[PDB]
């Protein structure tokens, strides 16, 4: 588990940091838009559920 | 470039935020990231004091002021205040810092890719400054949500673990709040005390269950207000009293802050309770008074006879009278005889600081507290080196008192001239000449003479 | 102390409280990039 | 104006950055080198950590004489 | 041809990004010595030899604490020119010595008499009238009364200000614990105008802001002026009108006006140079004769006035030793004075 | 009309030599007081025991003073923060003693000065001005409070108020460096930036507006007779001023705009002097100047000094004379 | 430490490339 | 003393009367322009 | 020559410059000479 954990939250920390340029630049981009959307609500689901597991995985590491 | 540069909104770069004011959605965006900003630095600030905590120094020696604010409402606490369980302030940190990203994401959102402005979309959540009974709503809505805060204030205290009380009976700990004062005569009463020596108006409360007691009180007044302001519009006399625009409610607002700013930097350099000083360091009256207490329990185990020694104007050297009969600490702190706090209470009966306890029951416990708290006092400089300006580098220490009073009085100050300014302006705006004096309708010229 | 799971990530910790700063500091990169108009 | 390039034109240009990019960094490492090497010491006269007082005196090696503070100096500096 | 006088004199006077002049030959020399001097000093030179302490951020002092100081006091008032007979050429001597205060001392007077004949020259080339030149000779007496005259009086340039941060508050310090230099009238009149002028820079910024012609639609307003508009910006009437009813008193004439706010500031400085004048010779405002008398006979008698010279008693005896290391002062801890307890 | 209604209208009148205004239906009768009471206790109150020491000190004319050593004093430290109105004496002696004229003068002149600053916003509303005036007028106000109420609030007496009188002042000063080091304080420094600056630039504009002023009287005349009271046309040239100055420093230096340049006048000392009465706010609650006591330290271990450590000594020197009989123990914590 | 001056350089660039990506892509600035 | 206390306070509250019935007098409208 | 290098990222680049020599100016008051330690 101390490695499937730190996986998990170096996975959220770096979808962290692409989301954080990535939504702005995707939001104010003209075209390309359709595809973007999609990535976003990808993103965000990944991010939020990458949240659940390092929050449940924190009780068997402490 | 809708209204995005000087020509089109009359707004330089520099008052670019004026841009926003009929521009309800992007400025829904600029509220929700704002929001983000300030629950982000909660977030990320709690987890820098954990990482940089040492749980057996004081956290007053380590320049925190936010793992105190969550030990005070009885989480990783036990008692005298020591830590037992770091891991409720790593959960705060963490959960403000998660909750900042989604805050941080509706901004981003409504700021750059929602619609502009709401009033198309939604007749509900679009609003114009000028609607009085929309704008009343709104207001209500955040009462509501106000009142709720505290009540779960009251709900922390009396039903999921209780409030690090300073004042517990055999020595500071986390306690149940069982009896919070509901009597209006205690909790308003509060508010028609003198500010001044001696009294301290709702800086002076001392007890818990005043707190807890007061918070059931504003949040029952908050969510009847909120009730209130959603089923009515403004009476007349409130029609023709104020400004009604974006700039004139937001100067409302600025003044409220200012004056809560000062507020603030009053209770955290007095009040011992709510700001307990096993997390924020003593007071500036409580160090003073330490002092005196310290060199009289020094003098007193080496011979004196501390209630006839006279000093050298005249006065008690370690004990003399307030301007009212009782008893107190002499030398300059006699300025300080309103301080009260548990290390020096069990020394004071009804006539003041008590000779007989004095002589017979001050307890190592009391010794250590004194020496500590003179030694803390809340003094340093500007880089961190504790003590009177004339002293050497050594000890790294400004208290969390010092901190908190400055910055909140620079702010609550800043915040008065904003009042000043944007009040100023709105009513400037209101009545048409914000922007300078009509050449051919420069009103002095049509008035008379002074002489 | 962080627990000591999450200790690999100190150094990160402890800038990310500078974090808010850098967003007043961006609205000034943001104006300039388009020339303050 | 007054006939001069515009520095807005200057130093958004590719020339003044291929020469900038060589003369500001190599200005910058020789100020290094001057204290890094120790020689700013030597030039400028100016005591290391270790120069200040010899081992067992706690007596400042202060000026007391116009005509040969130059000579004081000197003998002050062979007494290290 | 012309001559190469008038030639010479074309090329001074060329309209270009940094005009130069006849008065940039004085200058700019002098003016880029005495700031290349102190920039040098402070980063790399120390004061250990001359006042036994770190000056520069080679030996650890901050921009606060860091200054090009005084020389000793054995070097009297020497000029200590390079060349001459203390350091004999020697460089990094010269350095150890002091010297680089007298070359910022000297190079700055220079150069400020080259700014004030830059104002003359430039004046005379665009058809104005020299008030600026006139102004600056406020901060000209100040700083030839203060870095010149007030050590010449003392008993060597050791008692100049030293060019830095903390060490011109050392300097603020040691005048109130010396020669009592708040209690003096001309000093006190310097305090008016500048805090005099402070005033009026700011009532009348603020003034002509709040009193501006509407003259464009912006709600930013700075755009809604041309320079060569024949107009005023902003109501004078309505001004006058304003601070009548307001103060009570208004300016109504802006000749006047702008006057004033020459006259206030410049006076305020002139005043002050005067007092360091007495003071070069310890000719101060220190005492009141008769406070004094009554005081001595009577123990009971305190005010304002006595407190602060047991002040200055304080800031002698407790200052002198460190800051005079030349008087080898030894003052046993018995005899310092202190009051209870401190 | 009824009563109330021309009251108002007389209240808020434009048309009275001086404003009135609702600001100043408080302003007045406040000013009127603490004036009154400053006037005969600056001439005739007894000495005052400010320390609370039972040392009592002299401020008053009819008592040994001059103008220059004169002060209305501070009321006791045995008082603190209480409020000590006449009413809660038992006799004028005693309020006297006390320092009780302190309290009631400095009370009554920030709420008139509060309200001078509010009158300047109403006046300028009435005569459909622009309304920050009062926005400028609240530094020197920010700083009258600082020094008057909030310096006693954080060091919890009133005794160390500033005193009303010329030496009380330096008086304040000197034990304030002692106490917090506050010219090694940054917003200090910003103060003084701010009032050497504002001095500065107010002989600067003075000058260059004086250097270009438009010929239109004759060298038997002061030319300040050019200019009549509400001409329509500008008494300068600022093109020939922007020319002079521009050339002086160099062009982008110097402002072309009259606009621009009345906003720097106004800010600049505005913000120093906010920053100088924020540094007295908040040395109040004794965050203090930069202390770098002992920073340099040679390979040993030696301590080589700085000119701190010079300011170090005299600020020593003040700190242990001063209120030489009122301390008894080793800090001074307050 | 390489660590801390690593993090902060990452997160620094982060705003400014914000900026430069949409103005390559002649983006809503 | 109390009749001092009694007449200053009386004397505050008439003053702090006009001030807050002053200002609710229409005072938005008591300008040069827009009313 | 001409206008290559945008004016905002030289004002950035150059900006970042002055923050990092003046953060290490900083650093050092807390470290080696002048540190008090
Ligand atoms: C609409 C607004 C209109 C305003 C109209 C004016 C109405 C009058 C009131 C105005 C201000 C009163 C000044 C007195 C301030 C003061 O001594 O306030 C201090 C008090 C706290 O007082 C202290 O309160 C203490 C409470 O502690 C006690 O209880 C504690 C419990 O833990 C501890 O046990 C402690 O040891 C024990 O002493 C004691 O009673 C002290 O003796 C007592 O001094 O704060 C307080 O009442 C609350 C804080 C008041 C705010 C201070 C504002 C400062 C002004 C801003 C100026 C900037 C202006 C810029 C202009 C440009
Ligand atoms: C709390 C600070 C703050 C906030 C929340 C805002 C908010 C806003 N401003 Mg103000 N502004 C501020 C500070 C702020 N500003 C400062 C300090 C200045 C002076 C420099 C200005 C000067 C200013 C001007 C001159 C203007 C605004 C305008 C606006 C709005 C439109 C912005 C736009 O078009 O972006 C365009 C920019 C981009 C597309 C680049 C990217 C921007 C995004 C938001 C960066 C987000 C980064 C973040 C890390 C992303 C995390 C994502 C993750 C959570 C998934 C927006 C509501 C404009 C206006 O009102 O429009 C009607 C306008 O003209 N602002
Ligand atoms: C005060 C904050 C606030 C307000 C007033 C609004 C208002 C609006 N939003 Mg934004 N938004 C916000 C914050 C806010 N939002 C945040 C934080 C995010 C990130 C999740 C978003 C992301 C978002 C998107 C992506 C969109 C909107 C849209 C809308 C519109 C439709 C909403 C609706 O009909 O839901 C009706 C009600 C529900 C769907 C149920 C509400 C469920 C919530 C979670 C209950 C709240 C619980 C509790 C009180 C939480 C308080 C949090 C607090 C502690 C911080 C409306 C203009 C849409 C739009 O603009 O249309 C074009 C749209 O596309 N919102
Ligand atoms: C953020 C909170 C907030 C805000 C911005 C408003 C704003 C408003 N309210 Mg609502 N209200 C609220 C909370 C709020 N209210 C709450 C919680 C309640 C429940 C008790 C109410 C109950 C309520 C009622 C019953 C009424 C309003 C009314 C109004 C309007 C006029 C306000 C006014 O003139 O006050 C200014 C105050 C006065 C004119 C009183 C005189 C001034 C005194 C002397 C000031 C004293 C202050 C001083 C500093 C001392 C403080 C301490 C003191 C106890 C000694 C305005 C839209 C009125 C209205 O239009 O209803 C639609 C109205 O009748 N409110
Ligand atoms: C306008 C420019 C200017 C001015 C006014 C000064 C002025 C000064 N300099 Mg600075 N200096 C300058 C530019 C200037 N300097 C430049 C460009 C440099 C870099 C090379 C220096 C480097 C410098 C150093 C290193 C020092 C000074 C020093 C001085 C001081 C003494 C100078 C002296 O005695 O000269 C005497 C010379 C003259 C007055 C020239 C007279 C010429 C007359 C008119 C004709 C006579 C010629 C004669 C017949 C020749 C034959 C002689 C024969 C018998 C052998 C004085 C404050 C010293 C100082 O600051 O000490 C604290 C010092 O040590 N200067
Ligand atoms: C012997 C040898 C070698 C001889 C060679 C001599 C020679 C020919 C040399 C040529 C080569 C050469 C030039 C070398 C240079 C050497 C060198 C670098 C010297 C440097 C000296 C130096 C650094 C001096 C100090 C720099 C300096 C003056 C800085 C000023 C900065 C400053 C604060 C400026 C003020 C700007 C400002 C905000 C002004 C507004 C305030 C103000 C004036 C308000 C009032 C106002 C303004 C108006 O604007 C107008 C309109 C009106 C009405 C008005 O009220
Ligand atoms: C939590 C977290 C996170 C987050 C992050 C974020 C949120 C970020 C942001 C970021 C940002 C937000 C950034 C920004 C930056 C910025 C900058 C870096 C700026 C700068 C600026 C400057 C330098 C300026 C300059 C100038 C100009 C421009 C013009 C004028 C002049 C001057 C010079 C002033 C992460 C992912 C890590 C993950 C983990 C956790
Ligand atoms: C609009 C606008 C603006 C603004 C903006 C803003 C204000 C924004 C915000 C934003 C935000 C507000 C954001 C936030 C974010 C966040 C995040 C992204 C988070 C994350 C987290 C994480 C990742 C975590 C991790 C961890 C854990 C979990 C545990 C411990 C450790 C750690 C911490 C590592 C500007 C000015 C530019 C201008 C233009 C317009
Ligand atoms: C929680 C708590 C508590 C309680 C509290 C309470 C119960 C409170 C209340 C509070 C309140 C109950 C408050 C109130 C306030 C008010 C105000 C702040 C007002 C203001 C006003 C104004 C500002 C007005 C103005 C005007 C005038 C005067 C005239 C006409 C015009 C106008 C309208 C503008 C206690 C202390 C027990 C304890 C601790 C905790
Ligand atoms: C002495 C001498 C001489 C001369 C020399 C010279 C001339 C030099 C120069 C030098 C120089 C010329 C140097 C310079 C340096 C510089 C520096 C070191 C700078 C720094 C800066 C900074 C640090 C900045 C900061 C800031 C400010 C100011 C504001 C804004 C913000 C900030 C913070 C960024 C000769 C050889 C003749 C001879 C013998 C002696
Ligand atoms: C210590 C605080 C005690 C005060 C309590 C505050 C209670 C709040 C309710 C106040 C109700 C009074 O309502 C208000 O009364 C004044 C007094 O004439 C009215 O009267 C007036 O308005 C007009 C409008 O231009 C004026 O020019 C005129 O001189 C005046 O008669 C207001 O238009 C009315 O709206
Ligand atoms: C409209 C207001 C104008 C106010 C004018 C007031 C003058 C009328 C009242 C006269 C009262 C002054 O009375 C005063 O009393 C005490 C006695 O205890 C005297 O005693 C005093 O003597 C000397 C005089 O130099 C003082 O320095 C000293 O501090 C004090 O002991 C004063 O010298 C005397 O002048
Ligand atoms: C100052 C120096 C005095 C100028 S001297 C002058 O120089 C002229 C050229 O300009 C010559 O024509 C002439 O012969 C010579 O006398
Ligand atoms: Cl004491
Ligand atoms: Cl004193
Ligand atoms: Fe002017
Ligand atoms: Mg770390
Ligand atoms: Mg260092």
């Amino acid at each position: 588990m101390t490695i499937l954990f730190q996986l998990a939250l170096a996975a959220l920390v770096i979808l962290s940091f692409v989301m954080v340029i990535g939504v702005p630049v995707a939001y104010a981009s003209p075209q390309d838009w359709d595809r973007s959307k999609q990535l976003i609500f990808l993103g965000s689901g990944l991010w939020i559920a990458l949240v659940l597991v390092v929050g449940v995985l924190n009780f068997f590491v402490v | 470039a809708t209204n995005r540069d000087q020509e089109s909104s009359g707004f330089a770069w520099w008052a670019g935020n004026a841009r926003l004011i009929n521009l309800s959605g992007k400025l829904l965006g600029a509220h929700v990231a704002h929001a983000g900003l300030i629950v982000f630095w909660a977030g990320a600030m709690t987890l820098f004091e954990l990482a940089h905590f040492i749980p057996e120094k004081p956290m007053y020696e380590q320049g925190l002021i936010l793992i105190p604010h969550i030990a005070t409402l009885g989480w990783g606490v036990g008692p005298g205040g020591e830590v037992v369980d770091t891991f409720p302030f790593f959960v705060v940190g963490v959960v403000h810092l998660i909750s900042s990203a989604v805050l941080g994401f509706g901004g981003v959102y409504h700021a750059i890719r929602g619609p502009e402005t709401l009033e198309e979309y939604s007749s509900f959540f679009g609003y114009d400054w000028k609607d009085k009974n929309k704008m009343t709503t709104i207001l209500g809505f955040h009462l509501i949500v106000l009142g709720i805060g505290a009540l779960l204030l009251v709900a922390k205290a009396m039903f999921f673990g209780g409030l690090y009380d300073t004042w517990a009976p055999g020595g500071g700990d986390v306690r149940v709040i069982t009896n919070p004062t509901l009597d209006p005569r205690v909790i308003f009463g509060y508010l028609l005390k003198s500010p001044f020596g001696g009294e301290g108006w709702i800086v002076s409360v001392n007890n818990l269950e005043d707190v807890v007691g007061g918070h059931i009180w504003i949040g029952l007044i908050c969510i009847a207000g909120g009730i209130w302001h959603i089923l009515t519009t403004p009476f007349g006399w409130a029609r023709r009293a104020f400004i009604w625009s974006g700039e004139a409610y937001l100067s409302y607002s600025l003044g409220a802050l200012s004056m809560m700013g000062f507020i603030a930097t009053c209770f955290v350099w007095f009040n011992n309770t709510v700001y307990p000083s096993e997390f924020y360091g003593p007071t500036g009256p409580e160090a003073s008074q330490a002092q005196a207490m310290t060199f009289l329990i020094r003098d007193q185990k080496l011979g004196a006879n501390v209630g006839s020694a006279q000093g050298p104007t005249g006065l008690g050297k370690y004990l003399m009278r307030s301007p009212t009969g009782e008893i107190i600490f002499g030398g300059e702190t006699m300025r300080f005889w309103d301080f009260r706090g548990p290390w020096l209470e069990p020394l004071r009966g009804p006539n003041g600081l008590d000779l007989n306890k004095i002589k017979n029951d001050i307890q190592p416990w009391q010794e250590r507290r004194a020496a500590e708290y003179m030694t803390h006092a809340p003094l340093g400089s500007l880089n961190s080196v504790g003590g009177v300006a004339t002293e050497i580098n050594s000890v790294n220490f400004v208290s969390p008192r010092s901190w908190l009073a400055t910055s909140h009085f620079v702010l609550a100050f800043f915040f008065l001239v904003g009042h000043l300014w944007h009040a100023g302006r709105a009513r400037a705006a209101a009545a048409g000449f914000e922007k300078g004096i009509d050449r051919e309708s420069e009103p002095v010229l049509s008035m008379p003479s002074l002489d | 102390k962080l627990p000591e799971a999450y200790a690999i990530f100190d150094p990160l910790v402890d800038v990310l409280p500078v974090i808010p700063v850098l967003f007043l500091a961006l609205a000034f990169v943001w104006q300039a990039a388009v020339g303050f108009r | 104006t007054t006939g001069e390039r515009p520095f807005s034109d200057i130093i958004t240009s590719v020339r003044y950055w291929v020469i900038h990019s060589i003369t500001i960094p190599a200005l910058f490492i020789a100020g290094w080198l001057f204290v890094s090497t120790g020689l700013a010491y030597d030039v400028f006269g100016t005591p290391r950590p270790d120069s200040y007082y010899a081992q067992e005196q706690r007596s400042i090696p202060l000026v007391t004489d116009r005509f040969e503070a130059k000579q004081q100096v000197e003998t002050f500096l062979e007494q290290l | 041809e012309r001559g190469w006088f008038d030639i010479l004199d074309d090329w001074l006077k060329r309209d270009r990004f940094v005009f130069v002049g006849w008065s940039g030959i004085l200058l700019f020399p002098c003016a880029y010595l005495a700031l290349g001097g102190w920039l040098t000093g402070t980063t790399f030179v120390t004061s250990w030899y001359t006042h036994g302490l770190a000056s520069s951020y080679l030996e650890g002092c901050n921009f606060l604490t860091v200054a090009v100081s005084t020389p000793a006091n054995s070097m009297g008032h020497s000029l200590l020119l390079l060349w001459g007979p203390e350091a004999q050429g020697d460089f990094t001597r010269w350095c150890q010595l002091g010297g680089l205060w007298t070359f910022i001392a000297l190079h700055g007077a220079f150069g400020l008499i080259g700014f004030m004949l830059r104002q003359f020259e430039i004046a005379r080339l665009v058809g104005v009238r020299p008030y600026n030149a006139i102004a600056f000779s406020a901060p000209i007496a100040v700083f030839v009364s203060v870095f010149l005259i007030y050590p010449l009086g003392q008993s060597s340039w050791f008692f100049a200000p030293s060019f830095g941060v903390a060490a011109i508050f050392r300097f603020l310090l040691f005048f109130q614990g010396f020669h009592n230099w708040t209690l003096n009238p001309f000093h006190m009149m310097g305090v008016a105008g500048v805090l005099g002028g402070a005033l009026l820079c700011a009532i009348h910024g603020a003034t002509v802001e709040n009193t501006l012609f509407q003259d464009g639609e912006g709600a930013s307003t700075f755009r809604a002026f041309n320079p060569t508009q024949a107009e005023e910006t902003y109501s004078m009437v309505t001004a006058n009108r304003f601070w009548s009813q307001i103060f009570g008193i208004a300016f109504s004439n802006k000749r006047w006006l702008h006057f004033f706010m020459l006259f206030v500031p410049v006076t305020g400085l002139w005043m002050s140079a005067i007092g360091v004048v007495g003071l070069a010779l310890n000719l101060r405002s220190y005492d009141f004769i008769s406070q004094e008398i009554r005081a001595a006979e009577d123990p009971e008698f305190e005010t304002f006035y006595t407190k602060n010279l047991l002040l200055n008693e304080g800031i002698r005896a407790w200052m002198a030793p460190q800051d005079q290391p030349h008087e080898n002062f030894v003052f046993p801890e018995e005899v310092l004075p202190r009051g209870n307890a401190l | 009309a009824n009563l109330w209604e021309r009251f108002c209208n007389w209240v808020t009148s434009t048309d009275n030599r001086l404003y009135v205004g609702w600001f100043g239906v408080i302003m007045i009768p406040t000013l009127l007081a603490a004036t009154i009471c400053f006037v005969i206790a600056f001439i005739a109150a007894p000495p005052v025991d400010i320390d609370g020491i039972r040392e009592p000190v002299s401020g008053s004319l009819l008592y040994g003073n001059n103008i220059i050593t004169g002060a209305v004093v501070p009321s006791s430290n045995a008082i603190g923060l209480h409020f000590y109105p006449i009413w809660e004496a038992a006799s004028l002696d005693e309020w006297l003693y006390n320092g009780g004229p302190y309290q009631l003068i400095i009370f009554h002149f920030l709420l008139g000065a509060s309200c001078y600053m509010g009158r300047q916003w109403e006046l300028s509303y009435r005569l459909g001005m622009r309304p920050w005036i009062c926005v400028a007028y609240s530094a020197p106000l920010a700083s009258a409070f600082a020094v008057f109420l909030i310096y006693p609030i954080g060091q919890g007496s009133f005794s160390d108020g500033m005193p009303l009188g010329i030496s009380g002042t330096f008086n304040f000063m000197i034990v304030f460096q002692a106490e917090h080091n506050i010219l090694m304080h940054p917003f200090h420094q910003l103060g003084v930036a701010g009032v050497f600056g504002g001095a500065l630039f107010c002989a600067m504009h003075g000058s260059l507006v004086t250097s270009s002023l438009i010929r239109e009287t004759t060298e038997t005349e002061s030319a300040n007779y050019g200019y009549k009271f509400g001409q329509e046309e500008e008494t300068y040239n600022i093109v020939a001023a922007h020319g002079y100055f521009g050339r002086l420093i160099f062009q982008y230096a110097s402002f072309n705009n009259s606009r621009s340049l009345h906003f720097f006048l106004a800010a600049w000392p505005v913000v120093g002097v906010w920053f100088t009465a924020l540094g007295i706010s908040t040395m109040a609650f004794n965050l203090n100047g930069f202390n770098f006591n002992h920073s340099v330290i040679d390979a040993k271990g030696n301590v080589i000094n700085t000119w701190a450590d010079i300011i170090n000594r005299a600020n020593l020197g003040m700190e242990v004379m001063h209120e030489r009989n009122a301390h008894n123990f080793p800090l001074d914590l307050a | 430490v390489i660590a801390q001056l690593t993090m902060i350089a990452m997160i620094g660039i982060a705003g400014p490339m914000i900026i430069f990506l949409l103005a390559v892509r002649r983006g809503n600035l | 003393m109390e009749t001092l206390k009694i007449t200053v306070y009386i004397v505050v509250t008439f003053f702090v009367l006009l001030f807050v019935f002053g200002f609710l007098s229409g005072d938005p409208a008591r300008n040069p322009k827009r009313k | 020559e001409g206008g290559r290098i945008p004016l905002w990222i030289v004002a950035t680049v150059a900006g970042m410059g002055v923050i990092v020599i003046v953060g290490l100016f900083f650093y050092g008051a807390y470290a080696g000479l002048g540190s008090s330690l």
